[PDB]
């Protein structure tokens, strides 16, 4: 038994699902520790992916006498843990080199003859958050390619295992197979905070949701926002919190992908609703010239999962897929509107798209939108809708049956789903 | 006698005698389902997960005994789904308020199986069955007692399945180029290929009865053994060819009861089991399988799902006292007390016990009516492993809770005529906290929080007229609910505020009226014909939502849940038809059930939303007895209208199936 990576395709003109052979993920980085790969960026026609290092499993562990263990006592000796993180006996749990960061570049969907390319300034680039791994690798309007890492391996039990790097940005020029001279100590612009997630802007403007107390597991205290623009302080960058939000204790969550559109983004909130008060989610437009939010569409649901717009032949219409959760069961509902800067929607009163809950949704450009899901749940298949001829939102024909996924993204014609799995060579 | 001494009690309760089913090929679960306000849902297929619901109260909320021993942890090897009929002397259930003598905490209900302890000095019983789809069902069932006061009594029985009916569905096709997919528009009528099920069980007693000291001592020892075939997921779309479960359970107990332990009147009995369950879940194919049979290569991922190789073995033990006194007809006094002790953990162990005590009293004056009041003390104790780290999993603690309430009620009935009876019923119930509700986190602050038991307002009404008028026989029964809980258990939503929440909290409230209606017509002794009604209307009862906003499903219908549903029998009886002694049966059954949309009626356009269709099936059955029920034979057609079924969503059930029974019993 070794560690692979598993990639799977669905092509989005033909409908139809591929699996590619299972990469070998043993000593990916040459260390011996296995790697799950968090974001797929296209950018220069080509493909950048985040190594992130897994420790050594039971394969690791045992190769060639302890050959890759540096740190014997880290080691499981006991089958246990929460099913959750469970782990197995003799295998080492988290990496043990986590003052670095991997990059991958590809130049094609094929995932061949990877570029490994090592940095010494930053940790490992991804977010996390108990299970979830979030892309923190994305391109400029120019082609640049910036890393962020918040050195999440500064909560780890084992002080071998804790980084001492602060979160900070590096990038990767436009055409080019290595890291520049550029560092930004983000750590050093926000007053020793880290962030949970970031996202593209617009230009070199990026939106970085900051922790408002200590780095954790569960994401508690991430309830500020904040724009960083790369060249900002002569090529050193620089961070504004932004304006207009409201107050960090009367924010429950964000959306987990905002839309950007005009050089601004759009961004779901959920407020918690003072008693006597009428506080309900809404879509906030965030502008990063001035670093200023703006409340606008009001959603009238428990969730938001996605934002975005689909047309077909002289039809198109703004897209929110909202989330309702009652009698601890939950569905979600595709609403269509017309602007995301005023009015109301709500799927009261018998009003728009019901299905049922996705693990992923993803807009294809203004063409689709795909709700990706696995063998497991309510209904374990990945589904696509688009617009009919005459407006309205419908299924497509076609359906698939994917494995499970822990980070996603679009190249070409395909969407590509890549997890870290169990597999024989 | 004993069912009609239920079912004339001042309790909601039903009692129905199953030794008039024992020549067919139903289960305890079949018996069950023409309890009013009781509802069965099926996955489809012999042994397939099933789920009791009861006046809409399901799962954790309805608790089954087996002569006064809970079940609540046994595995699925020994179940309500495949244990025959042949097993229960008589089923009684319970509905909302439950009388002391079972120490359970129970907010829907409970049903009780009770298995004949009047046998004769040497009996023997055996029975065999053969069906459509490779189906074999089999059991066995002899014991003797000797002059000496020793007696023993030997169960045993097997079901088997390949559960290869038809259903329709989309099927997954494989391309040439080497893609794959589903294409919904195209809808195939294939055969089940991965759904093959058998359980085997056997049960022993051996004891005394009969003594000075003992009126019974007995010593038994059961063990059940089970294999399935996983053929879908939650939605029939989902298909696996190769994933399978296995599990087994052993049980021993004893059992000892007297009358008149130390004075007059005063009736003691002492009860203690043992159980203890394996599990192994078994998925680790390299092949997708469709809906035709066919396979393609997953290009070295293992495991069709999620690979797994997966064994559990877990045990937990209980122990019931009851003492029973009276003083004439007119005060009866019940005292009872039950402790169950779980260990969920295949150094802290995750460890559960429960200590439930009752106290009941009723006054009968005279023969018009009579009053119960009763008082139940509940006590729970739960205990895990909680961490204080920065990541929660290196250093760890134990953590304790304690949960306790008393519960009440009264149950009252009044003769008013010869024949017309009305009773009123009360209690508050409760449903105590689980262990990997309170400690699931594993977190040290988050475990401290604690959660309280959920709870309820039971009260019920019924008015029974039962009349003879010659050869006429005739019983009406109509019976009004009304429940009211609150403090439900309920997934937390995931945020990121500046607060910490666990993953479960007490919110949640339910309001439940309905109704029922019973009828039975019998003339003389060869026309019988029977019906029930339920309807109720469940509603969400939230005004506010977690986070403090106007809840859109307030005052809304509980999804995925059926409200309105009836059956239907009626009976020939032919005796002495070739000789005296033989008799002849034919009877006809029909279900009804009305759709019910699967999430909030009141969310989403309905063109667009999943609906499970109103069904309405019937059923054919044909007897033979010869000399006295020493020989039978019987036929049955289930689904002779070939209707699509489904209890859940997209899980259709077999069509037409024929089936056929042959069974002997001998005593004396």
């Amino acid at each position: 038994v070794q560690k692979g990576i598993a990639i799977t395709y669905l092509h989005v003109t033909d409908q139809i699902m591929k699996n590619r052979d299972v990469i070998r993920g043993e000593n990916f980085l040459g260390n011996g520790e296995y790697v799950t790969f968090a974001g797929i960026l296209e950018a220069n026609n080509k493909i950048y992916t985040a190594p992130i290092p897994m420790g050594l499993s039971v394969y690791g562990s045992a190769f060639e006498d302890g050959k890759w263990v540096k740190y014997p006592e880290l080691v499981k000796t006991e089958d246990g843990g929460s099913n959750s993180s469970s782990y197995e006996k003799g295998e080492l749990q988290w990496t043990q080199y986590p003052n670095e960061a991997w990059v991958a570049i590809y130049n094609d969907e094929n995932f061949n003859n990877p570029t490994l390319i090592r940095t010494d300034k930053i940790s490992y680039a991804c977010g996390r958050m108990r299970s979830q791994y979030y892309q923190t690798i994305w391109a400029a309007d120019n082609g640049d390619v910036y890393v962020f890492s918040p050195s999440y391996a500064k909560i780890m039990d084992a002080d071998v295992q804790k980084t001492n790097l602060p979160a900070g940005v590096v990038r990767i020029k436009a055409g080019a197979t290595d890291f520049d001279s550029y560092y930004c100590n983000l750590e050093e612009l926000s007053g020793g905070k880290s962030f949970l997630r970031c996202w593209h802007i617009t230009g070199d403007y990026f939106l970085l949701q900051m922790y408002t107390g200590e780095i954790n597991s569960r994401g508690t205290g991430a309830t500020r926002m904040a724009v960083f623009k790369a060249t900002g302080n002569g090529d050193k960058g620089e961070l504004y919190y932004v304006d207009g939000l409201p107050e960090p204790d009367r924010i429950s969550s964000f959306s987990g992908t905002p839309f950007c559109e005009n050089g601004v983004a759009y961004v779901g909130v959920i407020p918690i609703t003072a008693d006597g008060e009428t506080n309900h989610p809404a879509i906030y437009k965030i502008d990063p010239v001035t670093h200023t939010a703006t409340k606008g569409l009001t959603v009238n649901a428990t969730g938001i999962t996605a934002i975005g717009r689909l047309a077909k032949d002289s039809h198109s219409t703004y897209v929110v897929s909202a989330t309702v959760t009652s009698a601890n069961s939950t569905a979600n509902y595709l609403l269509a509107t017309s602007t995301l800067e005023s009015g109301s929607v709500t799927p009261g009163n018998n009003n728009g798209f019901e299905t049922a809950t996705g693990t992923a949704w993803i807009f294809y450009k203004d063409q689709y939108l795909y709700r990706l899901q696995y063998n497991q749940g309510n209904e374990g298949v990945t589904t696509a809708y688009e617009l009919n001829t005459n407006g309205g939102i419908a299924k497509r024909s076609n359906e698939y049956t994917i494995t499970r996924f822990t980070t996603y993204g679009i190249f070409g014609e395909n969407i590509i789903s890549s997890s870290a799995v169990d597999a024989t060579f | 006698s004993a069912v009609s001494r239920v079912n004339k009690s001042a309790f909601n309760a039903v009692a129905i005698d199953a030794k008039g089913l024992h020549n067919s090929t139903q289960n305890l679960s079949d018996a069950l389902a023409k309890v009013p306000g009781l509802k069965l849902r099926e996955a489809g297929g012999v042994g397939s997960d099933m789920i009791l619901s009861l006046d809409g109260f399901s799962g954790k909320h309805v608790k089954l005994f087996i002569d006064g021993v809970p079940q609540e942890g046994v595995g699925s090897s020994f179940g309500l789904n495949n244990i025959p009929i042949n097993f229960a002397d008589r089923i009684e259930v319970y509905r909302g308020v439950v009388p002391v003598g079972f120490g359970t905490d129970a907010l829907g209900g409970v049903i009780n199986i009770v298995t004949n302890k009047n046998r004769k000095n040497w009996f023997l019983d055996a029975s065999y069955s053969y069906g459509s789809f490779n189906t074999h069902k089999s059991y066995v069932n002899f014991g003797q007692t000797f002059k000496n006061g020793l007696t023993y009594e030997i169960n045993a029985f097997q079901n088997y399945s390949d559960n290869s009916y038809y259903v329709d569905t989309p099927v997954e096709e494989f391309y040439e180029g080497g893609g794959s997919a589903i294409n919904t528009d195209k809808v195939e009528h294939v055969k089940r290929f991965h759904d093959n099920y058998h359980n085997e069980a056997v049960v022993g007693k051996v004891g005394l009865v009969d003594k000075k000291w003992a009126d019974r001592l007995m010593i038994g020892l059961t063990y059940s053994r089970m294999y399935k075939e996983i053929q879908t997921g939650v939605v029939q779309k989902v298909v696996f060819g190769e994933k399978y479960r296995k599990g087994n359970s052993l049980m021993p107990s004893l059992e000892y009861r007297k009358r008149n332990l130390f004075v007059r009147n005063l009736d003691v009995a002492f009860t203690a089991n043992y159980n203890r369950n394996f599990t192994n879940n078994v998925d680790t194919a390299t092949y997708r399988f469709n809906w035709l049979g066919e396979k393609t290569s997953l290009k070295g991922r293992k495991g069709e799902q999620s690979y797994q190789d997966m064994k559990s073995d877990n045990d937990n033990w209980n122990a019931t006292f009851t003492a029973n006194y009276h003083i004439g007809t007119a005060h009866t006094f019940v005292l009872n007390h039950v402790l169950n002790t779980f260990h969920r953990e295949n150094a802290i162990a995750k460890v559960t016990r429960k200590n439930i005590t009752g106290f009941s009293y009723r006054l009968m004056p005279s023969e018009h009516w009579n009053l119960s009041v009763f008082g139940k003390y509940y006590n729970q104790y739960n205990a895990g492993p909680v961490s204080a780290s920065t990541s929660g999993t290196s250093n760890y603690v134990r953590l304790t809770n304690n949960v306790s309430s008393v519960g009440y009620g009264a149950a009252g009935t009044y003769f008013i005529l010869s024949g017309l009876q009305a009773k009123l019923s009360y209690e508050k119930a409760y449903r105590l906290p689980t262990n990997e509700e309170l400690f699931g986190d594993e977190d040290l602050e988050l475990g401290k929080i604690g959660l309280n038991p959920e709870k309820s307002d039971n009260l019920n009404f019924n008015l029974s007229y039962n009349r003879q008028l010659g050869k006429h026989g005739l019983y009406v029964e109509t019976g009004l609910i009304y429940r009211n809980t609150s403090d439900y258990i309920y997934r937390s939503i995931e945020t990121t505020s500046n607060r910490s929440y666990g993953s479960y909290s007490n919110y949640g409230s339910v309001e439940t009226k309905g109704y029922h209606i019973s009828a039975r017509y019998n003339y003389s002794c060869w026309v019988s014909i029977g019906g029930n009604f339920t309807q109720m209307d469940v509603r969400d009862n939230v005004e506010k939502t977690q986070t403090g906003q106007e809840s859109l499903t307030y005052g809304a219908r509980m999804p995925n849940l059926p409200y309105r549903f009836a059956n239907s029998d009626i009976s020939f009886f032919w005796r002495n038809l070739w000789k005296k002694g033989n008799t002849l049966t034919v009877t006809y059954d029909n279900m009804y059930v009305h759709g019910f949309p699967l999430y909030s009626e009141a969310l989403g356009a309905v063109e667009t939303k999943d609906i499970v269709p109103t069904q309405f099936s019937h059923n054919l059955g044909i007897t033979y007895s010869l000399k006295n029920g020493r020989y039978n034979v019987s036929f049955e057609c289930k689904n002779f209208t070939d209707e699509k079924l489904y209890d859940n969503f997209s899980l259709q059930k077999a069509g037409r199936a024929f089936y056929g029974k042959v069974r002997v019993y001998f005593g004396g």
